[PDB]
């Protein structure tokens, strides 16, 4: 349970 | 591992629950090849491999030092 940053 | 935890954090120095021994930066596209942005995944990790889905991983212990960016030397 990861996030995507941009 | 506290390092640049996305595990319900914005990019936030937090012990992950989620995940293993590694800090992430899983880097790769980069005008998310298309329409432009950075995906960066940042994934609580056991290894990384060298025979891996190709992406610019930097994969460290702890104590913050991998963040989101192109770590790209000035």
């Amino acid at each position: 349970k990861h996030w995507v940053y941009y | 591992i506290v390092c640049h935890t996305t595990a319900t954090s914005p990019i936030s120095a937090v012990t992950c629950p989620p995940g293993e021994n590694l800090c992430y930066r899983k880097m790769w596209c980069d005008a998310f090849c298309s329409s432009r942005g950075k995906v960066v995944e940042l994934g609580c990790a056991a290894t990384c491999p060298s025979k891996k889905p190709y992406e610019e991983v930097t994969c460290c212990s702890t104590d913050k030092c991998n963040p989101h960016p192109k770590q790209r030397p000035g």
